[PDB]
């Protein structure tokens, strides 16, 4: 038995109506509950038994459905509603729907940081590319060394959507040994984002 | 008021056991089924099982059959979830939750307990500067930061200028590297003018290893 939620994620503007759908692979019950989980916090019960608003939860939240088809609606999206929403029927829990706030497209400010002497002396080099204050979340960072595309070489991390300005920031780290580092000359990160007319490349020459 | 209070974070080798407690406060502990739900980082919720605190009866998801044991001590209103023969992929935040009614509407949740399971052993981070330069400055804004690398387990805290600096600070979620060690970055954006007039220092604290490091971040010369 599988619970399906649609869509997997969505962006909507403040004041928008948001509808999330939950579907059971097979009939389970008319009893379905919806939970909201904000980043860093425990899940919180919002709707129980398909359509009942939990006491103390704002009236903009509602739910409907029966059989295998259920919906959860936020009538008017508010900034504090950024979270992941989950449906549940007994042991079965949906994969969740992430909601973020839609805003004006913002191009990231792209910055690059060479490895520190401290790190090199320890035998490793980490090169960091920073994309700051962008929207939407979707972004592509790829590393080039002497113009050779890298793979299996880097990891990235993205912040939660900021509360004051609704942006994201992204940090990407390319790591390799000092021995490997000193083989090549040019280190570049190539950034693609809706807010950039064409990809941006930020790079430096070792030494 | 009415609360579920969970025990603190755990760090475990594979094959160890972990026992997480959940204390019920302000309501009749024996009157409600207590469930356990877990969440691996970056993933969804996964139901594990329940216990009936009144009778002691338990029911577990098949996945955990043979490895999980749920128990209660009615005398202190506390439920326990013990998971044995731990696997690295048991790494998760473990929640207790109260079943309010036969809806299985989980109205009350513990704050969660992080359980990290890894072959890794505790290790303090190395803190390297992310030096500001012409490649981290544009439009009158400079970015700088610290790389906090190769530590285990989570979490670490990072502050800037002993907490004097808060605006423009972004401390990123750590990544789990191919080494099984965590690495994270904390950066701050500042008026680029202040690079010539202000000293910037990141204060890194890794309490699991009792490591405290302050790192001056100089502009690259």
């Amino acid at each position: 038995i599988q619970m399906t939620q649609s869509p997997s994620s969505l962006s909507a503007s403040v004041g928008d109506r948001v509808t999330i759908t939950c579907q059971a692979s097979q009939d389970i019950s008319n009893y379905l509950n919806w939970y909201q989980q904000k980043p860093g916090k425990a899940p919180k019960l919002l709707i129980y038994d398909a359509s009942n608003l939990e006491t103390g939860v704002p009236s903009r939240f509602s739910g409907s459905g029966s059989g295998t088809d259920f919906t959860f609606t936020i009538s008017s999206l508010q900034p504090e509603d950024i979270a992941t929403y989950y449906c549940q029927q007994y042991e079965f829990i949906g994969p969740g729907t992430k909601v973020d706030i839609k805003r004006t497209v913002a191009a990231p400010s792209v910055f690059i940081f060479p490895p520190s002497d401290e790190q090199l002396k320890s035998g490793t080099a980490s090169v960091v590319c920073l994309l700051n204050n962008f929207y939407p979340r979707e972004a592509k960072v790829q590393w080039k060394v002497d113009n050779a595309l890298q793979s299996g070489n880097s990891q990235e991390s993205v912040t939660e959507q900021d509360s004051k300005d609704s942006t994201y920031s992204l940090s990407s780290t390319l790591t390799l040994s000092k021995a490997d580092y000193e083989k090549h000359k040019v280190y570049a990160c190539e950034v693609t984002h809706q807010g950039l007319s064409s990809p941006v490349t930020k790079s430096f020459n070792r030494g | 008021q009415v609360q579920l209070v969970q025990s603190g974070a755990e760090v475990k080798k594979p094959g160890a056991s972990v026992k997480v407690s959940c204390k019920a406060s302000g309501y009749t502990f024996t009157g409600y089924y207590m469930h356990w739900v877990r969440q691996a980082p970056g993933q969804g919720l996964e139901w594990m099982g329940w216990i009936n605190p009144n009778s002691g009866g338990t029911n577990y998801a098949q996945k955990f059959q043979g490895r999980v044991t749920m128990t209660r001590d009615t005398s202190i209103s506390t439920a326990y979830m013990e998971l044995s023969r731990l696997r690295s992929d048991d790494t998760a935040v473990y929640y207790c939750a109260r079943e309010r009614s036969d809806f299985w509407d989980f109205d009350l949740w513990g704050r969660g307990t992080l359980v990290t399971v890894s072959s890794a052993s505790t290790k303090g981070p190395s803190v390297f500067p992310l030096a500001p330069s012409s490649k981290s400055t544009s439009g009158g804004t400079a970015a700088l930061g610290c790389l906090v690398k190769d530590y285990f387990p989570e979490p670490v805290t990072v502050s800037w200028n002993s907490g004097a600096l808060t605006s423009g600070v972004h401390t990123f979620p750590a990544v789990l590297q191919s080494s099984g060690l965590y690495s994270l970055s904390s950066v701050v954006t500042v008026p680029s003018s202040s690079l010539g007039t202000q000293t910037y220092i990141c204060n890194v604290n890794h309490k699991p290893s009792n490591t405290k490091v302050d790192k001056r971040v100089e502009p690259k010369s």
